[PDB]
């Protein structure tokens, strides 16, 4: 009928989502932390810049 | 987009006239407008300016008091009413469209101009040579030296490069020393700093021959240059 | 003097002209009335729009006695109500169309629920909403002409088993109106105007004008601080 | 029966997915970021206040040059600001004042909007007439259009309240791909930095990572308890944070396929409306319903700072592509640019 | 002896004035905090109400120094005579212009939303402030020498007062009274016209509260400010008809009358926050 096709679609979607190579949370978290660390020098909100470089403070 | 001027002809010295610039095909009520005259041989000279609504009106010091600008938004019309003409005002007058916002392209469209013949401190900008010979295909370089540093404190340099083809109104080529105008092929490039500016052209064509003018937009009056001419 | 170049001054001129146009357009908009039109399905909203000389939001404009009304019908918007009702927070009134005979009818696939109970459930959900704590409501009990036949045939014991009155139109209408207005939990901050309409009732726009004038004067007296 | 057979198969698959997800969580992010030094305090002051709107401001978006803003408000107006000098570069009148989203093209030529009329309007900014015309009106959605993002000057990705997202070709105006699979109203989009993936969060406590090329739901993340109102990708495109209606942000990971971090505070019970990372991804800025935006240390779930300059509910946030400033729109008709 | 009644004054006056100060403090700081907490209201009426309560708060701070000479002493009195006599009249013009606002908000609301903005409201607030500034400035540059610091007889000399005090009382009271009565009479007339027109207004009765509040504001302003200024004008006209002067009974009774009515003219500050709490409905 109608719901059979919906259940087939859901089962096929879950079949497609079940077969994915997942890396450990350790490695993904380490990659995230390393990206946050390597670009800390280029973050104006994190590390405040002097008032001479800030284009919003020059009035 | 179209600007058509009318009201020229022959006038006796000391008379009066009224030039009318009819605009068609753009939102005329939002554009600042300029009148820019050109002597029979001497090159472009700025005359007068009217703002987006009817705000600030500026005049060249040589025409202050004699000329006045009217602007009719519902009829899309510009008016330059002249009184007490001299033998120095015999010229071809161009109506010039210009809109000002961040990243805008002012002076981008020039009317065809009407001829008005009359019977018988400041930023001076110098173009080096009056004429340089060219051949189609070789790169060329034109120089323009200002008297005051055009680099403003907000980062912009305010020099504009125009080209006038023989028998036509001058079109905009480069605004603020780097930016190409929409519709200009990427053979022209602008560079320089302070009081020294260069327009470098790549491989020329038969349509690149003309007269090249530089202008400064720091403060009114806007002072054009001599006009470097090219010959084939 | 001000360190601005010529183009900077002209940009500030353009900004100020834009500000002037924004202010004038906002003044033009603030003098209009915005009525949100709500109700259950097939309650007679379209009948009301036809009476008042008129996908997504269906926005209908009409003028009356030098007052411009904009009526927003949102019955076509089939989504989560709580995700977009908060954008109608600043309307002046909520017109609420409720069918009268619908006390003895069921519309949806859910056949066990009498649709007047669903209608006043919707009324309770809209009236007591946290965005409409002070937005007045204008009830419209529609099709009062068809209500009398159902009164003669089937009393309110079907919809209200606790019915005490008789099988007459006046007492039944008064009881229905009382039952609706008692769903208000904000009686001090918000008023509920009720009006019985029909297909030929051309006094509808007059009642809307009276209620809107009342709400506007009350809002002005609240902004003055007097009320 | 066949229905119960398929449902039992789907339940077995969901259990297999949960077992595989639990088999990868060998540690937590809070266990790996224990020795890293904290951010400290972050006091950001209101540098600019943009006034000119006369009603609730419902969305905003920074230009790619980190200077120009677009901001849409149910005044009926879409204003394009110059954030350095607070000048209004443009003011566009909408045909339907019930706007709930806007987007600035990554080139600067076009501006999209849309709202409670199921129509995405594409406005052209750089015309020869100096005016701002409606370049296109993309129609086809059957619910309120909640979010909108320019993929390119020709392709756009919309997400509407009829439980679907779509990829429109602006030059023709037809849905070249319809992303379906959600069951609740879709409320937010976030394109990947490499612009080949995008995530969408529904009113279903579920976010989904779609591949924009094929049109297939790659991954599905659950874990929230209420509606999801905002999503933003992490700057490298391998994580994203969703703000939900139960006063909780959550950082999910794409390769690990799990929820990584939960940003919540016991004194906060108001729904979240806006999420945006900083340029380095170390800060997570979240706009709340209690009239302020909290700045979380994204690697420790601490609350590094507060931005409390608004009088009404905080609508969409924005962080410049330079990371220089944070613009915050709210229902009190003011934008505030912090730094 | 123009201060013969110093026996009863040292009883009645300090207790009453201290009651005025404490009631004004408690009822005005509360009004100020419930206004600044309700930051959604940013209209001109909010601005005038804030200016009024700030003026009355400054008057309550001005009171404990003036209360000194009520029991039985530098030139400081004169400076206090500033911060006293501005504030009450700083109230008056506000009680005027606010009323104008209310009038222009109810009868002609389109012009209210058009020209009566926050900008024009701040402008007319500064205008009122400098207008009272310039008028009260000559009081700062006059010494108040002796045994009694704030002595009006030592202040007065018949050279210039009999024709400048009448004009000062005029511009301070008579024109504001006429303006307040005109504005509130127009408000009441429009409310009555609406009650006659709309049936729902007569049914719901939203205008009866507004009528009560308007008549309350009018009667409290009149009862508070009329006796002082009518005593001043009556003494000026009596000086006209009685060119000579007797300080035994006539001027003595005049002193008692003025010292009596200044009690009410400052007691206005007690009832003003009660007016603000009665007027607004849900903030009380
Ligand atoms: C201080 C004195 C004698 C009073 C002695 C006692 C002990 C009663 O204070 C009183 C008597 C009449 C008063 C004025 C009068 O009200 C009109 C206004 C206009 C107004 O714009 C500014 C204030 C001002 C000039 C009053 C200033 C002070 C005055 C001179």
């Amino acid at each position: 009928t109608a719901s059979i096709a919906q259940a087939r679609k859901l089962v096929e979607q879950l079949k497609m989502e079940a077969n994915i190579d997942r890396i450990k949370v350790s490695k993904a978290a380490a990659d995230l932390m390393a990206y946050c660390e390597a670009h800390a020098k280029e973050d104006p909100l994190l590390t405040p810049v002097p008032a001479s470089e800030n284009p919003f403070r020059e009035k | 987009v179209q600007l058509v001027e009318s009201g020229g002809g022959l006038v006796q010295p000391g008379g009066s006239r009224k030039l009318s610039c009819s605009a068609s095909g753009f939102a005329f009520s939002s554009f600042g407008m300029h009148w820019v005259r050109q002597a029979p041989e001497k090159g472009l000279e700025w005359v007068a300016y009217i703002s987006s609504g009817s705000g600030t009106i500026y005049y060249a010091d040589t025409v202050k008091g004699r000329f006045t600008i009217s602007r009719d938004d519902p009829k899309n019309t510009l008016f330059l009413q002249m009184t007490s003409l001299r033998s120095e005002d015999t010229a071809m007058y161009y109506c010039v469209r210009s809109i000002y916002y961040y990243g805008s392209s002012p002076f981008d469209f020039w009317g065809q101009g009407t001829t008005l013949t009359v019977s018988s401190s400041d930023i001076v900008m110098t173009q080096a040579t009056s004429s340089v010979p060219v051949t189609p295909g070789e790169s060329v370089s034109i120089s323009c030296r200002s008297s005051k540093s055009l680099l403003h404190s907000n980062g912009n340099t305010y020099l504009y490069w125009f080209l006038q083809r023989p028998g036509q109104s001058p079109q905009l080529l480069i605004y603020r020393m780097s930016n190409l105008a929409s519709g200009v092929p990427d053979r022209f490039s602008g560079s320089g700093s302070g009081t020294a500016f260069t327009l470098t052209i790549s491989r020329l064509e038969a349509e690149d021959v003309g007269v090249y003018y530089c202008m400064q937009h720091l403060e009114y009056p806007l002072t054009f240059g001599a006009g470097t001419k090219l010959e084939l | 003097g001000c360190t601005l170049s010529a183009e900077d001054k002209a940009a500030v001129e353009r900004s100020k002209m834009i500000d002037r146009n924004l202010r004038e357009d906002g003044e033009k908009a603030a003098r209009e009335v915005k009525l949100l039109l709500l109700g259950a399905g097939e309650s007679g909203k379209n009948t009301i729009v036809k009476q008042m000389k008129i996908t997504g939001i269906v926005e209908t404009h009409f003028t009356f006695k030098d007052l411009h009304f904009k009526m927003f019908d949102v019955g076509a918007q089939r989504s989560e109500r709580k995700k977009w009702i908060h954008c109608f927070e600043g309307v002046t009134a909520i017109i609420f169309c409720v069918a009268l005979s619908d006390y003895d009818l069921v519309l949806a696939e859910d056949e066990e629920m009498n649709r007047m109970h669903a209608s006043m459930k919707l009324f309770d959900s809209i009236c007591n909403n946290k965005w409409f704590t002070d937005t007045s409501i204008i009830l419209f009990l529609n099709k009062k002409d068809l209500f009398e036949e159902k009164i003669k045939k089937s009393p309110l014991t079907i919809c209200y088993p606790e019915y005490a009155g008789s099988n007459t139109y006046e007492e039944a209408a008064a009881y229905i109106q009382c039952q609706f207005e008692d769903l208000n939990k904000r009686k001090d901050t918000k008023e509920i105007y009720t009006h019985f309409t029909c297909a030929t009732d051309t006094k509808n726009v007059q009642f809307v004008f009276d209620a809107v004038t009342d709400v506007i004067i009350k809002n002005n007296l609240k902004d003055c601080g007097l009320f | 029966s066949e229905l119960d057979q398929l449902r039992q198969e789907a339940e077995q698959l969901k259990n297999q997915i949960r077992d595989a997800r639990k088999a990868c969580a060998d540690a937590t992010l809070s266990q790996i970021t224990n020795n890293i030094d904290p951010v400290g305090r972050i006091q950001m002051r209101t540098r600019r206040t943009l006034r000119g709107h006369l009603a609730k401001i419902y969305a905003m978006h920074w230009g790619t040059d980190s200077r120009l803003l677009v901001s849409a408000s149910q005044d009926g107006k879409l204003i394009i600001w110059d954030s350095y000098t607070t000048n209004k570069v443009h003011a566009i009148p909408l045909r339907s004042s019930w706007v709930m989203t806007c987007a600035y093209a990554p080139s600067g030529n076009y501006v999209a909007c849309g709202g409670l009329d199921n129509i995405c309007s594409i406005y052209n900014l750089k015309t020869r007439e100096g005016n701002v015309r409606v370049s296109r009106e993309l129609a086809g959605h059957t619910g309120y259009l909640s979010c909108c993002r320019f993929l390119d000057d020709n392709q756009i990705v919309t997400s509407s309240g009829d439980t679907t997202c779509a990829l429109w070709d602006i030059e023709t105006g037809q849905q070249t791909t319809t992303f379906t699979g959600h069951t609740g109203d879709v409320m937010s989009l976030s394109l990947a930095p490499d612009t080949r993936l995008f995530v969408s969060g529904a009113c279903d406590a579920s976010a989904k990572l779609w591949d924009v090329r094929e049109g297939m739901c790659r991954q599905t993340f659950t874990g929230h308890e209420s509606d999801i109102n905002a999503i933003c990708f992490f700057p490298n495109g391998n994580a994203f944070a969703t703000g939900s209606d139960d006063a909780t942000c959550r950082l999910f990971d794409l390769r690990a396929d799990q929820e990584l971090m939960t940003y919540s505070h016991d004194n906060i019970i108001c729904g979240i409306t806006s999420v945006s990372f900083s340029k380095s991804g170390r800060l997570l800025l979240a706009g709340y319903d209690d009239f302020n935006c909290n700045v979380w240390d994204a690697l420790k779930a601490d609350r590094a700072g507060v931005l409390a300059g608004h009088d009404n509910r905080v609508s969409c946030l924005g962080v410049t592509d330079d990371g220089m400033a944070v613009a915050t729109g709210s229902w009190d008709s003011f934008l505030k640019i912090w730094n | 002896d123009l201060y013969a009644h110093h026996s009863t004054a040292r009883i009645v006056m300090p207790l009453h004035y201290s009651l005025v100060f404490i009631i004004g403090l408690v009822g005005n700081l509360l009004a100020l905090v419930v206004i600044v907490q309700n930051r959604k209201k940013i209209n001109s009426t909010t601005l005038y109400s804030t200016n009024l309560v700030i003026s009355d708060i400054l008057f309550t701070t001005a009171l404990p120094t003036r209360i000194a000479y009520y029991a039985m002493g530098d030139a400081l009195c004169r400076i206090t005579a500033l911060v006293f006599y501005i504030n009450t009249y700083a109230g008056v013009n506000f009680m005027t212009c606010l009323s104008i606002d209310r009038f222009i908000a109810v009868v002609h609301p389109l012009r209210y939303n058009k020209i009566k903005r926050i900008e024009h409201a701040k402008g007319v607030c500064i205008f009122v402030w400098i207008l009272v500034f310039a008028q009260t400035l000559p009081l700062l540059i006059n010494p108040m020498s002796k045994i009694t610091c704030m002595e009006y007889p030592n202040f007065e000399e018949t050279k210039s007062l009999p024709w400048i005090l009448l004009g000062a009382c005029f511009i301070g009271y008579v024109l504001p009274l006429i303006i307040i009565l005109i504005c509130y009479s127009q408000i009441c007339c429009k409310l009555f016209r609406t009650a006659k027109q709309n049936p729902l207004t007569e049914k719901s009765g939203v205008n009866k509260k507004a009528l009560n509040t308007i008549i309350l504001i009018i009667v409290v302003f009149v009862l508070c400010f009329t006796p002082y200024h009518v005593a001043i004008i009556q003494h000026m006209i009596k000086k006209l008809r009685f060119s000579n002067f007797l300080e035994c009974s006539q001027r003595h009774s005049f002193q008692i009358s003025l010292h009596f009515t200044v009690c009410l003219m400052n007691f206005n500050c007690c009832m003003d926050p009660f007016i603000y709490f009665f007027a607004c409905k849900g903030y009380k």
